[PDB]
């Protein structure tokens, strides 16, 4: 088959059970690490921070050196499915912060030169999680610090690119709502099929699987 | 077909590879390459030490016998290979970097007797599919397509001991694995892996064909 | 086990008897270490300052040097065992003033550089607190200066980002009240589960005991 | 086995290393050393005037006993060790920098008699776990896995005096513990504490091994 030979496939089957990527940028004491873990199906590898008090159930792993990181990101397979195994449920892996995986990832090539490895770093760790991603059927997520999301051009370019959606995360008694509504004062995108419509792109009190359900489902 | 019979004499006895060496004043590496049929050559130096050391007459070391098998593989064989691309370099599963369309050749056995009397026996050998050992390794599988025309070679093969049938077994193997392997590592281009680095050409070697047939069944 | 393996832990586990960590800032005279030691349960470790006469009970060390800093630091650990074998009762390890660990730690270091190890300083110190603070089951509280608290954001980000509660207190006859609710003019944040929910995040005549109370359990 | 039996007879007669080192004019590091069965070689000078100052004939100042041990350890051991991470850095607990998933081995032992006749007696050794002996230290424990096969052993080892039998197992133990922390160090990278420094391999060599058997009692 020179189909099968080369890698062309079928559109409607490939995005009817696809993993979307999920980039949230929520500022500061928002709740954007809540949405993220509020299933209580989630695996955290924070990065040199503890923030696993606020989340309901999951798992959790603290990163604290590069070499620590790239361990766990190459023996991923093999740790989600013991906890599938313990009865865990992960559905989820999350990085806690960016800008931390600059910091380690500078130490470990520690110029423009400089930059450029640490953007090469960034993409090929994205491209390793996606094949995987395909593969043990988990949603990942990113989440960094307001400062659109802080950082150098070469990486943001890079996340926004590959990431389905992208949403900020803000508190307006108070109600704490996540808006991915087009804007030009904060940039935010959530990817749907044509036939599927968003009618509120505003969610109060939001979980990963609600913004699931909305990109799959009618809003 | 001739094999010694040091790894069966020492198991029976119990002695150790470590002992043995250190007391006969043999370089372990050696005696170990020697426990198994490997090495080419022997010491009369080490027949001796071992044969007093064991108190085994020569005659107990060697298995003998007469019949001899000799296999010629075909100089041009046919093999078609579709690159799969796929992103192998992340996942080191070798299907991803490259797919066997079909590899077909003839190798051509010659079953000599006791006496000067020689029968020829010819096998035609066909890709049938790449099995997964192991989550990290496959071992491509090769079966013969005519067996029913040389039903005869099976009957001068299981005549030999158990112990000649396994030597003969991995002779066949370890020829067949070097053949195919540095077919393929010709024909697809290398690929070194992103995050010690096992290039695709490292791994095909790596890579082992076992044949599946009714003549051989061990 | 590839799970223990790699430091992946449940979570459901982890957030049920968590020490979290406190940071209070306050303007002059808003009584915040009446806050920390009202406990009558506390270890202050005040930095070339005397606040101890309006607590009633406790163990207070005087942190005169960087070097006499560093020894507590590493020798915590023993410390703890032995105020707890002499019967005195300590739940909480307080440092009285971020700028004065600014200040200290600049002299041992005494440019953007120095600015930079300084922060390094900083970071380490929390590192090393928080292994302990799992192990000795010790809160954390530490207090600084309203001028947001007063200091340099490399600093303030560490501090936010790791803080679990960030709380400013004031006065408001006069009643002295915690006030941790969203507000644009000044910046607090609570972590609590989804399910548990503030009714209230003002507390007047606060603890830590109360706080640790309302983010464990319904306010 | 040969030992010098200068600790014993200095603590009888009650005098201390200092004053010895001072009047036989003998360097006090060196002395110290003796007294241990550290030293490889002994001058003639130190043995005349030890003995005209102890009043003791040389007969007495050695202990000697016709029987000889010898253990060699294997070239290629079976070892697998998996990296903890958890932050070693900060609190220097050797478990949280590294876990060994299994390390097995053999060592050979051959018990030469005073006649020229000898015993061989192959001891298999494994890990069981890392006992912490105080906070900051701990001692991996290995334990011989067949010990009824070397049964015989035993009776040779308690036939001796006790104070070679101590020489004996400190000898054992010394090899012992130098061997498994030099494999460690190769596999494990070095970690350097934050806040005189203390890298992780100091602490490895400083570990040590003390193998937990019947065969040896003490
Ligand atoms: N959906 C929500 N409804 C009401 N309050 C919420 C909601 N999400 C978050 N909060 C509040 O914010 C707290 C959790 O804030 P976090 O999730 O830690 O904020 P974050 O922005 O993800 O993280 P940092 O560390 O503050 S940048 C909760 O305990 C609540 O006080
Ligand atoms: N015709 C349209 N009407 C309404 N919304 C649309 C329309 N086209 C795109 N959108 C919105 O934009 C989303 C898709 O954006 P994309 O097509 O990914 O944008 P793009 O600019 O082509 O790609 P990048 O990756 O963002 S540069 C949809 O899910 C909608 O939210």
């Amino acid at each position: 088959d020179i189909l099968t030979q080369l890698g062309v496939k079928d559109i409607s089957k490939q995005n009817a059970n696809k993993f979307y990527k999920f980039a949230i940028y929520g500022k500061f004491g928002t709740g954007k690490t809540t949405f993220l873990t509020k299933d209580n199906n989630a695996l955290v590898l924070d990065i040199n921070e503890d923030g696993t008090t606020v989340t309901e159930d999951g798992a959790v792993v603290q990163i604290k050196n590069y070499k620590h990181f790239s361990a766990v990101i190459k023996m991923l397979p093999k740790i989600i499915e013991q906890l599938r195994e313990n009865g865990k449920q992960i559905d989820v892996v999350v990085i806690e912060t960016i800008q931390k995986l600059r910091d380690i990832t500078m130490d470990d090539i520690m110029t423009f030169n400089d930059w450029g490895e640490c953007a090469t770093r960034i993409v090929s760790i994205y491209r390793y999680i996606s094949k995987l991603q395909e593969h043990y059927q988990f949603h990942l997520a990113i989440s960094g610090h307001e400062g659109t999301i802080e950082a150098q051009d070469q990486i943001k370019k890079a996340v926004i690119s590959q990431s389905d959606v992208l949403a900020r995360m803000t508190i307006e008694t108070y109600q704490y709502v996540l808006n991915a509504e087009p804007s030009n004062l904060f940039e935010t995108k959530i990817r749907h099929s044509s036939n599927i419509k968003i009618n509120n792109k505003r969610f109060i009190n939001p979980s990963i699987n609600d913004v699931v359900q909305a990109i799959r489902n009618g809003n | 077909m001739i094999r010694n019979r040091l790894s069966e004499l020492l198991s029976e006895r119990g002695l150790k590879i470590s002992r043995v060496a250190k007391d006969v004043k043999i370089a372990r590496s050696s005696l170990t390459s020697m426990a198994q049929n490997d090495s080419e050559m022997i010491r009369y130096d080490a027949i001796d030490k071992l044969c007093s050391y064991l108190h085994i007459s020569p005659s107990e070391f060697f298995e003998h016998n007469p019949i001899n098998f000799d296999f010629t593989f075909d100089e041009e064989p046919n093999y078609k290979i579709n690159d799969v691309f796929e992103g192998f370099e992340v996942t080191a599963n070798i299907t991803h970097a490259f797919s066997i369309e079909n590899f077909d050749f003839e190798i051509l056995v010659d079953v000599e007797l006791d006496n000067r009397q020689k029968l020829n026996f010819d096998l035609d050998v066909s890709y049938k599919e790449t099995e997964k050992i192991t989550n990290s390794q496959h071992r491509f599988i090769f079966t013969i397509k005519n067996e029913d025309e040389n039903i005869g070679l099976k009957k001068y093969v299981d005549s030999l001991s158990a112990g000649l049938k396994n030597l003969l077994f991995k002779k066949i193997n370890q020829k067949l694995s070097g053949y195919v392997s540095e077919i393929i590592v010709k024909n697809i281009d290398d690929i070194e892996e992103l995050f010690k680095s096992t290039t695709l050409h490292k791994e095909i070697l790596q890579t082992d064909s076992r044949l599946s047939s009714d003549i051989f069944k061990e």
